């Protein structure tokens, strides 16, 4: 009758929108996993656990001399030595040429503050005792602007820095 | 009242709901003056004056996001899901524990109130090391979330003295919802506990130097998802069990319902890797099975839009709607206990939109702290949640005060759903477009206005949010204390059974209703997926700890 | 059979499909 009608039609065509509903999820699981495949899946952070001291970063090592955080470390690869602190990023500019693979290192030696490339998929915390790591290859020449984009304190909307991409 | 000696559960269930919508006031107030920052306008100088403990945009954030997320929606959930179910079953709490419950979330609320306006705890509703807030606000919050381990105990009791008295017969569907969300909720609630017992409180306290900010992100975001499936479940109890009657109508499916939370009981905690796509030290791998869990937990939302679509569409056809949209216009569009989650509904396809964006692992590192965030999670607990709770004072009220509600406040009741409702779509637009302009979020950016010329178009919109937003709070503020301070009761409105709605049976029912019914089996799953999905992460961090030094930048 | 309800979960799919299929276009532009 019109209610038990209605049950079985309403229950019919809901295990065909439910059946529709996972082959669509399982479309978008095949489209994330091709992007794990490409050169876009450098701007994943590395899941090794990579620990300094936030205390002496500033005084020994990499982040010491901002002005030498720029090592060629392959024929077409640069790392670079990023600090992101309170309220600003060294060096600054970053200044990489184009078309080289950038490994970026980034520490705090304070708080939680993020490190977002304007124009990139560069988005990435980066966590006081804890290295991130991301890469990254420009492929237009040009001024790109850092934004923090974590609230890491009063000075945070202020926090912004700059990388210089040389043709 | 001889009311209220007969069914004193009434009492305890209004002390929670007055405290989370004093909380919900309180905390929106800094709303419009939030949507006017994301315009460009900064009017922070004029709501000092007005409020002269506010000493910077992120105090009023952290007021905002720990009032308007943590308290109110806690406070409505512990209110809705221990009263429908107690009501069901015709039975009452054991009345010692419920206020306790209530006096536990009343003392941690005002513990850990005093160093938010004192502004000794400005590190925002998520509390990230190594920003050190005061140990008041570690220990109230502690406090507060743990007065739900008494609610969960307390609605345990309800069925296992139903289920005792009535052997062989399966839970009823009320009741079944509520104890799933509780046990579900048990869970979740794990991660926050631990980060606050080993690690902010003892901090705090000055009895360790250090934290391990990737250790205590990590025990954040096991609750911290599940914490958002705590908000909704409620809102969903009353749009499956009680919305279809003021529609007109009946619930078509109870085994669809029950399947939906049974679900949500397994997915909802396994899940949290999907706050930390953009973290350090967390194997990709991880990442991966947690993004795949997070499309799973969708299933039960998407199998809620078909359920709920359909049984407004019965109701629809039986009040004579003819064709394929003259249901929609039958239905009962001057009722705002039908209205408020009908529209909130609305606002969630786009909300559940967003929400399987940012779930797509790579995907989310072109929205991640941006503004689109904000913008999508502002649909689904701002907007669905938040007037399914204003629309359920119209027969919630009535039902606890024996206060009734005139054909005026109907009205107002109308204009305010409809304002709040159209406010929140329009910040929606706004706030989504500035996010893929990577405009940040977390940001006073009124305060340097220069920094982002290419959003000014979605500013507009931000301040005509804004605008909206504050007529439609002043004229809810109206409305709540109109009904609350006046003096007529009808002692026969207090002793009115809730409506709950009819169900439509099917042949199917039973066989599924009790594979559904076995409780602890389906809670011992659910508990194996959050090891599993955890375990080995936590093993690497606990060996691996990097404590640092606390910091106050404010 | 339940049209209307039909037609609601056309409109959710289609809104999922712009957003996901938008915000993928997005990636690889910046990637
Ligand atoms: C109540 C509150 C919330 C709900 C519900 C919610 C749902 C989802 N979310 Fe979310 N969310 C994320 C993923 C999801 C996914 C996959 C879902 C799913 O559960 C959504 C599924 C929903 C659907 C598939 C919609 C079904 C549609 C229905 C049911 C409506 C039908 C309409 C009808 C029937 C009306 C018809 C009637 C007529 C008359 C026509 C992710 C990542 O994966 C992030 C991190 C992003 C980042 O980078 O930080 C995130 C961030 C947040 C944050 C910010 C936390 C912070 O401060 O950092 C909050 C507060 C939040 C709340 C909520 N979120 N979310
Ligand atoms: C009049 C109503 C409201 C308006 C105009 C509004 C506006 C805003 C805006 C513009 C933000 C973003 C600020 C930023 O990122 O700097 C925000 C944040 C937030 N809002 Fe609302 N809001 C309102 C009501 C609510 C309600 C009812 C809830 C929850 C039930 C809520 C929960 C939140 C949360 C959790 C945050 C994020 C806090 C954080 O990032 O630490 N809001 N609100
Ligand atoms: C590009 C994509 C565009 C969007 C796609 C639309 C949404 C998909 C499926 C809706 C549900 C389909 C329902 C099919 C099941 C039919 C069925 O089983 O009905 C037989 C029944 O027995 C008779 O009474
Ligand atoms: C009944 C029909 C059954 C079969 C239906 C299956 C639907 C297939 C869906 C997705 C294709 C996945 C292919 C992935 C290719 C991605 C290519 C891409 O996105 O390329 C742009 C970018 O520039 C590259 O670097
Ligand atoms: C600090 C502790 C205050 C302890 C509070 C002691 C008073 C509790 C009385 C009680 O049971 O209150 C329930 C309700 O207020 C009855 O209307
Ligand atoms: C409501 C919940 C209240 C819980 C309080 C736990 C407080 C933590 C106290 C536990 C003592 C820890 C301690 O002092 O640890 C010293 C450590 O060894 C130095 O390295
Ligand atoms: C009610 C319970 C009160 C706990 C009382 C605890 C009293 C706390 C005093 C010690 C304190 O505040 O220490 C902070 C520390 O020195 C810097 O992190
Ligand atoms: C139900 C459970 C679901 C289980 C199946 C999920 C797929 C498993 C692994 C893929 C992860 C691959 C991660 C590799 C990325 C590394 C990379 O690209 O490094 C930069
Ligand atoms: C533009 C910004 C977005 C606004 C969207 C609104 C859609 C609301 C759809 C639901 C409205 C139904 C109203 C209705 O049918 O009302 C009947 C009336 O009472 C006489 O018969
Ligand atoms: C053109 C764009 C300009 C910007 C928008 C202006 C803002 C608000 C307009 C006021 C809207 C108020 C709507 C009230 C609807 C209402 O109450 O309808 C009751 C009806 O019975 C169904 O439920
Ligand atoms: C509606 C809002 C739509 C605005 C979308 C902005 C487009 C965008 O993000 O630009 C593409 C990319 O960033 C440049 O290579
Ligand atoms: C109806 C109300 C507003 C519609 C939206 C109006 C948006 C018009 C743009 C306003 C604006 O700010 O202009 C952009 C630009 O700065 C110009 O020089
Ligand atoms: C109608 C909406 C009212 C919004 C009016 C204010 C919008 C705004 O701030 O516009 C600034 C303008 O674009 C630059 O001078
Ligand atoms: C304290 C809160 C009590 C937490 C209760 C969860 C453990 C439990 O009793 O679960 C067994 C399951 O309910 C089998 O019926
Ligand atoms: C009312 C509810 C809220 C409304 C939400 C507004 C945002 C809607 C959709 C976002 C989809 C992404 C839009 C960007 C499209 C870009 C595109 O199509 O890509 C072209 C180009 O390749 C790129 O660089
Ligand atoms: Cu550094 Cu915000
Ligand atoms: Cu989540």
């Amino acid at each position: 009758v019109d209610e038990h009608k209605a049950h079985k039609a309403i229950l019919a065509y809901e295990k065909g929108w439910l059946a529709f509903s996972l082959a669509m999820l399982f479309v978008f699981i095949a489209l994330i996993a091709y992007t794990l495949a490409t050169h876009t899946a450098g701007v994943i952070p590395a899941g090794k656990l990579e620990r300094v001291d936030p205390t002496t970063v500033r005084q020994e090592g990499p982040w010491a001399d901002p002005a030498q955080a720029v090592v060629q470390t392959g024929p077409n690869q640069y790392t670079v030595y990023v600090l992101a602190f309170a309220f600003g990023y060294q060096p600054n500019p970053i200044e990489v040429p184009q078309g080289a693979e950038i490994v970026f290192k980034i520490t705090s030696p304070d708080v939680i503050h993020g490190f977002h490339v304007e124009g990139t998929n560069i988005n990435v915390e980066v966590l006081p005792g804890e290295v991130s790591t991301v890469r990254y290859t420009f492929k237009r020449p040009g001024e790109y602007r850092i934004i923090c984009n974590q609230y890491c304190g009063l000075g945070h909307q202020n926090m912004f820095g700059t990388i210089v991409v040389k043709e | 009242s001889r009311v209220y000696e007969a069914y004193p559960e009434k009492k305890a269930t209004l002390y929670f709901l007055v405290l989370g919508f004093l909380a919900l006031i309180v905390g929106s107030l800094f709303g419009p003056f939030q949507a006017l920052n994301y315009g460009n306008v900064d009017a922070y100088p004029l709501l000092k004056r007005l409020l002269p403990f506010v000493q910077s945009y992120y105090q009023g954030l952290t007021l905002h996001g720990v009032l308007n997320a943590i308290v109110f929606t806690q406070l409505f959930a512990q209110a809705i899901m221990v009263y429908l179910p107690a009501r069901e079953l015709n039975m009452r709490p054991n009345m010692g524990l419920m206020w306790l419950s209530w006096w536990m979330a009343f003392i941690g609320l005002v513990v850990a109130a005093l160093p938010l306006l004192a502004n000794e705890a400005t590190v925002l509703y998520t509390f990230y090391p190594p920003l050190k807030g005061h140990w008041a606000f570690y220990l109230g919050a502690s406090v507060f979330v743990l007065s739900t381990w008494v609610s969960i105990y307390i609605v345990l009791d309800l069925w296992r003295r139903w289920k005792a008295a009535n052997p062989g017969k399966v839970t009823p569907l009320v009741t079944y919802m509520a104890v799933v969300f509780w046990l579900m909720w048990f869970l979740a609630s794990l991660g926050l506990v631990l980060e606050a017992v080993l690690f902010l409180l003892p901090w705090s306290f000055g009895l360790v130097e250090g934290v391990d900010p990737l250790v205590a992100r990590t025990l954040f975001w096991w609750t911290g998802h599940p914490i958002v499936y705590f908000w909704l479940l409620p809102a969903y109890a009353i749009i499956y069990t009680i919305l279809p009657k003021q529609a007109g109508g009946k619930l078509v499916s109870d085994p669809m319902a029950r399947l939906a939370f049974l679900l949500f009981l397994l997915l909802s905690t396994p899940v949290g890797f999907h706050h930390q796509f953009a973290d350090p030290g967390i194997d990709p791998t991880w990442k991966m099975i947690h993004s795949v869990l997070t499309l799973f937990v969708a299933v039960p939302s998407l199998m809620t839009a078909f359920t709920v679509a359909a049984s407004l569409e019965f109701a629809g056809r039986l009040r004579g709607g003819r064709g394929l949209f003259g249901w929609i216009r039958a239905l009962p569009w001057d009722n705002p206990a039908f209205v408020a989650p009908v529209l909130g509904l609305l606002g969630f396809i786009p909300g559940g939109a967003g929400g399987i964006v940012n779930a797509s692992f790579t995907l989310d590192y072109v929205v991640h702290n941006t503004a689109w965030v904000p913008g999508h999670f502002h649909l689904q607990v701002a907007s669905l949640v938040t007037l399914t709770a204003m629309g359920s004072l119209y027969w919630l009220l009535p039902n606890l005060t024996g206060k009734p509600i005139s054909d005026a406040q109907r009205r107002l009741g109308l204009a305010v759903v409809w304002l709040w409702f159209l406010g929140m779509m329009i910040m929606a637009v706004g706030l989504h477009w500035a996010g893929l302009l990577n405009v940040p979020r977390r940001a006073y950016i009124a305060q340097v206005p220069d920094a982002y010329p290419h959003a000014a178009v979605p500013m507009v919109f931000n301040v005509l949010a804004g605008i909206v937003l504050l007529v439609a709070l002043l004229l809810f503020i109206y409305g709540l204390f109109s009904v609350l301070l006046s003096r007529e009761r009808k002692p026969e409105l207090a002793e009115a059974p809730l409506p709950f709605a009819e169900v439509i049976s099917g042949p199917e029912d039973r066989r599924l209703v009790l594979a559904m019914d076995r409780i602890g089996f389906w809670f011992a799953v659910a508990a194996i997926l959050v090891v599993l999905a955890y375990g080995p992460t936590l093993v690497q961090l606990f060996g691996h700890l990097n404590p640092v030094p606390g910091w106050r930048l404010w | 059979k339940p049209k209307g309800a039909l037609a609601v979960i056309l409109v959710l799919t289609l809104t999922i499909l712009v957003f996901w299929l938008g915000v993928y276009a997005v990636f690889f532009a910046r990637g």
